RNA sequence: AUGAGCAGGGUGAAGGUGUGGUAAGACGCACUGGAGGCCCGAACCAGGACACGUUGAAAAGUGUUUGGAUGACUUGUGGA
RNA sequence: UAUGAGUAGCGCAAGAUAAGUGAGAAUCUUAUCCACCGUAAGACUAAGGUUUCCAGGGGAAGGCUCGUCCGCCCUGGGUUAGUCGGGACCUAAGGCGAGGCCGAAAGGCGUAGUCGAUGGACAACUGGUUGAUAUUCCAGUACUAGAUAUGAUCGUGAUGGAGGGACGCAGUAGGCUAAGAGAUGCCAGUUAAUGGAUCCUGGUCUAAGCAGUGAGGUGUGAGAUGUGUCAAAUGCAUUUCUCUCUAACAUUGAGCUGUGAUGGGGAAGCAACUACGGUUGCGAACUCUCUGAUGUCACACUGCCAAGAAAAGCUUCUAGCGUAAAGUCAUAUCUACCCGUACCGCAAACCGACACAGGUAGUCGAGGCGAGUAGCCUCAGGUGAUCGAGAGAACUCUCGUUAAGGAACUCGGCAAAAUAGCCCCGUAACUUCGGGAGAAGGGGUGCUGGUGUAAAAGCCAGCCGCAGUGAAUAGGCCCAAGCAACUGUUUAUCAAAAACACAGCUCUCUGCUAAACCGCAAGGUGAUGUAUAGGGGGUGACGCCUGCCCGGUGCUGGAAGGU
């Protein structure tokens, strides 16, 4: 049926934009972890 | 200040031609209006205005790898008449 | 006051009536602003904090006079409004000065009755003396202790409540079951009773009109899991016989009282 | 929270009205009149049964029936 | 790398021939017929997709087969705005949050404030136009806002103060109109095979302005005390009255009437030449009748209770206002930013690993019957959906039949069957008096002329019929019992029910900075709530009834003593 992703620009945003993972003082830290490692890119 | 990059020449180009309008081309840091008037003054051509589009950049393959083609602002040349054509 | 509606279908089978029948036209005033708001019961923590809820519409509330610590003016009671929100019906009150006021209603009032308080008032119907000017054995409400401060006391939709008596800087008040606090004289208060009085007896048929109401609906404890409540669940509707059932929380729940005696209070008491 | 809707068609209350009804109401029959977890039935939303397939079109269906079908509906949007 | 195995499958629907194309055609292209969908399998538009679009060329892989074809590949173009959507406006839900609050820390809260659209504010719409962009390019008309150029004159009048925007649902009536039917009228063909003429396009105008109107609401005003509008105010609502409630007046208003605007649009065709494919040019009337909406006025009205956003743009008031061209209108000509704009979008680009048998906003959505957006066949439109040929094995699955008999089969009429439309009769049982109930059961139903039906059935006679809602599409009923009242909800990836829930009923707890609850606290819910409310426990309408036992447990209360 249905299926989870049916995403829209908001919706792939929002929780993964560089101020949203930037922000909370943890999730810049993940990303400091994948920055780090430095993988294909970084914010999505 | 000549900041203007480039013509393009289409074969809608030369209705542009027949039209007193062009196709030019210049920085993504742009204003219709300062570009205008750049436009007035290296030319000394009659600007009625400019059209607004841009080009998305096209991420083809070119080569062995992607080719990352950028994209530019087409500035559609809007004249008025009466003023100097430029047949380059 | 009670109308029915006749028994047509099913699920309107009793459906007790209305009988509203009584409140002015309709259209509450529009300067009456108060912002509407739903907590849902959850909090700023905001997983449920709170039971069974929910359902309502963006009720628009409005300013009463929940103080009235205004003085001896033509206080003119206009239209006794509809309210979503509470038991009693409402009223609009214009003064000298030009001001559209607002007062909980009453049994018998009427529009241009305008009355007032100073404490200057005698006992008729509507005024916010203080006890100290009220004499014995009244039927009052909207007395708080902290005066200068309406009402957050029992100012009560429903019934309005009563006075035996009082002394020195307190008054020995009942409110109701056999209740009595001994509150702070000089504090206001309106003589009076209460707008309405049987919204205590509709009886209405509709879970989902319960949920117009407001409230989604209450579980039984019961075949809920172990996991769930204290009623362990198991084979059939069993009984439970595990001491006096309870919360889901964590603490017994019939008989015992809770009083926290340590209070800023217990020197303003009756019996019970 | 803001919005979007939810074809049609019956059903017929309450309410109101008017005269025979009445001291006066209760009554009589009209007239509105539609309220209604009303009904049938579309979209829509489900899934009761049955057949098919089941290394399947398919990580949960098809097909035929079935229910609701103005609501506790369905659901966009954007959030917690 | 086998194997199975040249077997399964070749992913839900029909094409057909001739001709071209090439080297090679089933599957590429055209022609010509057929066919399908058509409240869609059309068009347009969200999110999405992120260039897939088109042009030219090619066919390494991909296309579930072929393949010259392509959403495949190379190359090149293709998206245009003062008014369209957003931002340069405001703001909900919410988030962040300097201040502050608490907290090992990180933090978490939060006043001011800040963003945050799905909302509320506001100027442009007709015609043409490509391979492709069109409300964007341009013809015509605008309007909005600003500018500088220019006779004002004391004027502007705020974050204040108001007003206003500004709002629930149902339902009825019109009003007009899209939209459709019929003829007038225009254009081309009297068809070829009995007959012997009637055949199908015809059928315009945009908003803005200018002026009104379907009409609607709406009561108005005047004076005085202002008592206030945190200051002030002439603005506001009310103290008190003169009225006077014609509704004049303040206030909105579909459409239409002209104008706008004689704007090119418009076919058979005609020429011309450009391959003569096509393009250029030229060319017709532009009538009325009838239906007419759920669109429209407009939440306008009526009515009923679950009693129904926000600020801001905007008006008015003055605090101020060099008020001296700030203002201000004429006047003049320019300007009007940034982003998005292509295509697809019930889909071979989305999300289902796939050219997948799902899911996916919303708005329109033809006629003919037909209440109907259900059917059914054809509009407009679009499509032939991707391996085929043979042969008709058995078997497997979807379909159609069937004597005579019926449920004897089976655990079980399980599935299929059969009935149903519309009208008109008629309708038991109990009932909580609504219902039951479409109970059941019955009848009719085609056509021809009358006459009456057009507003309108029934009549008469006839013609027929196997069959008359000729097919489609659309209830099997009844009796009884148990459970559950009911509607709702219920395990998506099994189970819809007696399970849950539900009104109801019962008890108990809580007088308030509640109880209770969440969090370390802080803070907050409870609820701008006040015992008819809130929390917990039971039971689940209505009817009857709820008996006994305080030994024990728990609870409550009490304090003598023990501890």
């Amino acid at each position: 049926m249905k299926r989870t992703y049916q995403p829209h620009k908001k919706s792939r945003k929002t929780t993964h934009g560089f101020r949203s993972r930037m922000a909370t003082k943890n999730g810049r830290r993940v990303l400091a972890a994948r920055r780090r490692k430095g993988r294909a890119s970084l914010t999505v | 200040y000549d900041i203007i990059r480039k013509p393009i020449i289409t074969e809608a180009s030369m209705a542009a031609m027949d039209q007193k309008k062009y196709t030019f081309e210049v920085d993504s840091r742009a204003h219709k209006l300062l570009i205008k008037q750049a436009v007035e003054a290296v030319f000394d051509v009659k600007v009625a205005s400019v059209n607004t589009i841009s080009v998305k950049p096209k991420s083809k393959r070119v080569g062995k790898y992607t080719g990352t083609k950028s994209g530019y602002k087409k500035a559609i040349v809007t004249l008025t008449e009466d003023s100097k054509t430029i047949e380059i | 006051g009670i109308k029915v509606y006749k028994p047509t279908t099913n699920g309107r089978r009793n459906m007790t009536g209305s009988d509203f029948a009584e409140i002015t036209t309709s259209t509450p005033e529009k300067s009456l602003l108060v912002s509407m708001s739903k907590t849902a019961g959850r909090n700023n923590t905001g997983r449920i904090t709170v039971r069974h809820h929910g359902g309502g519409h963006k009720r628009k509330y409005r300013m009463i006079d929940f103080k009235r610590t205004t003085d001896n003016v033509v206080a003119k009671v206009a239209t006794i409004e509809y309210d979503p929100n509470r038991t009693a019906n409402i009223a609009l009150i214009v003064y000298a000065n030009g001001v559209k006021s607002y007062i909980l209603a009453a049994k018998g009032l009427e529009v241009g009755m305008t009355v007032v308080s100073g404490p200057d008032a005698d006992i008729k119907v509507g005024n916010a003396l203080p006890l100290a000017n009220i004499p014995v054995g009244t039927l009052i409400h909207n007395i708080e202790l902290k005066p200068g401060k309406g009402g957050q006391l029992v100012r009560s939709a429903g019934a309005s409540a009563q006075v035996l008596g009082s002394e020195g800087k307190y008054t020995l008040v009942r409110l109701q079951s056999g209740e009595v606090r001994m509150i702070l004289s000089t504090c206001r208060a309106t003589i009076g009773v209460v707008g309405n009085e049987q919204q205590s007896l509709i009886n209405l048929g509709k879970a989902g009109r319960t949920r117009h109401m407001g409230i989604r609906p209450t579980v039984r404890g019961s075949v809920m899991n172990p996991n769930d409540h204290p009623h362990g669940g198991g084979e059939g509707r069993q009984p439970v016989g595990r001491k006096s059932p309870m919360t889901p929380w964590g603490k017994p729940a019939l008989g015992l009282k809770t009083r926290n005696k340590k209070a800023k209070s217990s020197k303003l008491i009756v019996r019970r």
